[PDB]
């Protein structure tokens, strides 16, 4: 039950910077942990496991910018409904020392990842400090984990979400956002090159 | 208390500096609350080298080093707040300077670094912990 249900806008947003996201050209053979579908912009992971997502970027954030991510429910029935685990998960001893028992979306290899409980949208979400690409590099990548499989039922129960990710500022203002369908499976090639098809 | 810190962080050192080929100095080995400390601190140094490698390009380590460095370096740790996970992230980063001392032969530099970081858990995290359950809290989740 979303805090007055003022759902979190998905629109993009390229904004000042040029921001976009880019994806690994993983495969889809069933020991993929993760792989993204450009045909359907869906990416297919499982429950823990690293999902990259690149942030790329043609002109340079200042310092102090920072990088969100949120969940919501795709179809539009269930969009005032807030993401969270499974009770099953919740209460599963699965912590990183860092993401609070009840957050489905977390960021791997951040001591500088910080997580919101919004006292009005009662919605969760995951932040961490924009970094400019290292040398060699031209985009910033960013990994992480979602913590329930799609079908957990009490949870998600088969329902698609998507992933909203924003560029904010130190402040807490728009600067840039995109977004992307999300299904945590047990064969993520298998079902994206199911769903590829038909 | 303040003796009780002191022997935590020294235990860390001691075990993480064994753990290597450099010795420094009852049911010991299997006391709980140290145990799933250096469990979860070993955990620590590799998801995140990346920050421990950054932390210690801030940290430039020399025999003239004062406490205020090493302090500044952690205290941005926690700036947004105490908890578990960077407690150890604490635990493991002082690890990693005492080895990274030892291996550029500085090794008096490793007294240096365990009075500090008893410093800095007696005066900032100590509160923190006897307000959230103690260590025993730490062990029921072990993290
Ligand atoms: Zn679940």
């Amino acid at each position: 039950g979303s805090g007055g249900s003022s759902v979190p806008s998905q629109k993009t947003y390229q904004g000042s910077y040029g921001f976009r996201l880019g994806f690994l050209h993983s495969g889809t053979a069933k020991s993929v942990t993760c792989t993204y579908s450009p045909a359907l912009n869906k990416m297919f992971c499982q429950l823990a496991k690293t999902c990259p997502v690149q942030l790329w970027v043609d002109s340079t954030p200042p310092p102090g910018t920072r990088v969100r991510a949120m969940a919501i429910y795709k179809q539009s029935q269930h969009m005032t409904e807030v993401v969270r685990r499974c009770p099953h998960h919740e209460r599963c001893s699965d912590s990183d020392g860092l993401a609070p028992p009840q957050h489905l979306i977390r960021v791997e290899g951040n001591l500088r990842v910080e997580y919101l409980d919004d006292r009005n949208t009662f919605r969760h979400s995951v932040v961490v400090p924009y970094e400019p690409p290292e040398v060699g590099s031209d985009c910033t990548t960013i990994h992480y984990n979602y913590m329930c499989n799609s079908s957990c039922m009490g949870g998600m129960n088969r329902r698609p979400i998507l992933t909203i990710i924003t560029l904010e500022d130190s402040s807490g203002n728009l600067l840039g956002r995109n977004s992307f369908e999300v299904r945590v499976c047990a064969c993520p090639g298998r079902d994206r090159r199911t769903e590829e098809e038909n | 208390p303040s003796q009780d810190n002191r022997e935590i962080v020294m235990k860390y050192i001691s075990y993480k500096l064994s753990q290597r080929g450099y010795e420094w100095d009852e049911g010991t080995e299997s006391e709980v609350v140290h145990q799933t400390l250096r469990q979860a601190g070993d955990d620590f140094s590799l998801r995140y080298r990346r920050d421990f490698a950054e932390m210690s390009s801030q940290l430039h380590l020399t025999p003239g080093t004062a406490y205020a460095s090493f302090a500044t370096v952690v205290e941005e740790l926690f700036r947004d707040g105490v908890n578990w996970g960077r407690i150890v992230a604490f635990f493991e980063f002082g690890g990693v300077m005492c080895v990274e001392s030892v291996n550029r032969e500085m090794s008096v530099l490793v007294d240096n670094i365990a009075a500090w970081m008893a410093t800095y858990l007696n005066d900032h995290l100590h509160t923190w912990i006897q307000d959230n359950g103690g260590w025993d809290a730490f062990v029921e989740l072990y993290g």
